[PDB]
């Protein structure tokens, strides 16, 4: 719609603000991966649980390289 | 009997070591107050045997 | 959203591999998420904000700590995310202190 395109503007801004926050803290992730984690957090999630996954899945894919 | 000597001593030792680590732990959680531990092993022998096993999340 | 397939989208991004090929690694991911889905603490995005300021101040990158004070407002401004605490709680956990390299891409 139009008010549904105003919401897509409202999220493309936020995903970009969190990317500037992503690079000043030097995370290994980029805009696509970051776009998943906001959707998880909207439902409510444990970031103590999420961070242990990401340090594992990024650590165990250079054995398939 | 060593079912009346050594077994009882080991049972007491289990319970006593458990209570001793409990007491040292219950001071270490908050933060001289640490001087009670510092005196008791002045050599630093058994200075800390719990390395704090981890938990999920 | 429905979080069981949403975590499956996530493993398609980190891994470059097919999720129909490898599924053992995705099983370890469901192991940790669905045992503790809720955090062990309450919401305070204020306490986590004053440690990201405290992170850039101790490096003496003080121009970027005032840029960050402007980025922290914008997350409240839109309000399309219910827990703005968790997204910052997540980004602090994935951080590193490089002790080099300050640059900008804002605006």
């Amino acid at each position: 719609a139009a008010a549904a395109a105003a919401n897509l503007n409202a999220v493309r801004e936020t995903m970009d603000v969190l990317l500037e926050i992503s690079r000043i803290l030097n995370t290994g992730l980029d805009m696509e991966t970051l776009s998943i984690c906001v959707r998880l957090c909207e439902q409510g999630i444990n970031p103590e649980a999420l961070s242990s996954v990401i340090k594992e899945l990024r650590k165990a894919t250079e054995a398939l390289k | 009997l060593v079912s009346g000597f050594e077994a009882t001593i080991n049972k007491f030792d289990k319970n006593f070591s458990a209570h001793l680590l409990d007491l040292l732990a219950r001071l270490s959680i908050y933060s001289g107050m640490a001087s009670v531990i510092s005196r008791l092993d002045f050599n630093g022998f058994y200075t800390e045997r719990l390395e704090r096993l981890s938990a999920e999340r | 959203k429905s979080p069981n397939v949403l975590l499956q989208n996530l493993c398609c991004r980190i891994l470059g591999r097919s999720e129909a090929d490898v599924a053992q690694q995705f099983q370890y991911a469901v192991r940790v998420i669905g045992s503790n889905f809720a955090p062990t603490v309450e919401r305070d995005e204020f306490l986590v904000a004053e440690k990201i300021k405290k992170e850039l101040i101790r490096q003496r990158r003080e121009a970027d700590a005032a840029l960050f004070s402007e980025l922290h407002r914008k997350l409240h401004s839109q309000g399309v995310l219910k827990n703005k605490w968790s997204i910052l709680y997540l980004l602090l956990s994935l951080s590193e202190d490089p002790r080099r390299q300050p640059s900008k891409v804002s605006s």
